[PDB]
């Protein structure tokens, strides 16, 4: 196992976790905006 | 400028397929992790599936198998290969880079499913 | 190889700022909430 | 090689944090929800 | 499918010491950043420690320089050492990688200090 | 530990440039990214610009072209360069790198831009 073999690994861990947290915070700003809409309505 | 030219899409019948296309210049597909987004009628833009730098994929939960997607490092192309479509897969699909998103969006490509 | 990991460790260091920025607007309008939920 | 890896190194240890603010930030909205939906 | 296999719980004294292990197959922890967690009864799970895959740490602020994590390569195991446990420090401790947390946790391994 | 020395604030004409300094000790920041943030009295802390690894930056839109970001590797000091000053951009400065906002924060530099 080469250093470059644990470069690249590392890599496509960090690009996984990036999208799944993007996916979070996408699904957490629509829970946000909901509750805004709940107290912001007449 | 980054350009994202969204095609493939179209009408297709239920249990139908679909390969989409996004034709992208001034990034390299092979450098950078490239994701496929969808965007109903009056709801929140999903993401749908992403592929990383060195190749390796994942699918949001309803995708369940029945989405594939790749590259052309030469044609510097992401595609989205859809199996056994539904109606719920009808939507507006785009494709972009997660560095750009706050930045600017494709036209996209119009999918339409009908049983 | 080399180019793609610098790449890959660019688009990557990019991203993160911007996840930090969408969290920090985020948390603001949690608090916001929060405040709204709270006050007497 | 030493910057790719600083670079990796930083960008990992980030990661974690983002994460560990996430959770703390969901458990906050999830208890704003649950204030919202209570008989 | 990654394998997660929590070991090295069990009923301690406060003031003791624990040594947990977390034996892993379908990815090596040397290339993956690696993570302790542990649930408390009806609370949310908290992350405690995090060992990048060049080696570098950090810990929660409950941890308060009590914990130290590390890693066998030969092993593929992640260990957890916790010194001057404490009855709150009492939780099921799980080991995963951050890119699976959403997608599978192993059975843990139950800790309980008592005074 | 990591230091953080911010200079290069004062009071400055509205229209006016500034050229903001940060001398880092502990960390390469030929290594890592480094950000540079602002705080308004009461208000939240708010980043401002950010630079790679490799030389890549990005900028809030608020700074709308106005501001450079850069470094001297030797120097090892980061740089934000400020032009066409505006009344609004009165802060306090910091620059830190993102691992360690969670942990420490230098004394600032305070910009107050009048009219």
């Amino acid at each position: 196992l080469s250093l470059l073999d644990k470069i690249i690994g590392a890599v496509d861990q960090i690009q996984l976790t990036q999208a799944q947290l993007e996916e979070r915070q996408a699904e957490m700003e629509g829970a946000v905006q909901s509750i805004q809409g709940e107290l912001s309505k007449l | 400028q980054v350009q994202l030219q969204e095609s493939g899409g179209g009408l297709v019948q239920a249990g139908g397929s679909l390969r989409l296309s996004c034709a992208v210049s001034g990034i390299r597909v092979n450098v950078n992790a490239m994701y496929w987004y969808r965007q109903a009628p009056g709801k929140q833009r999903e993401l749908v599936a992403i592929i990383t730098t060195f190749g390796s994929t994942n699918y949001a939960d309803s995708a369940k198998g029945r989405f594939t997607i790749s590259r052309d490092n030469t044609k510097n192309t992401v595609y989205l290969q859809m199996d056994n479509l539904k109606p719920e897969d009808t939507a507006v699909y785009y494709c972009n880079a997660p560095q750009f998103t706050d930045r600017y969006w494709g036209q996209g490509t119009q999918v339409t499913v009908s049983s």
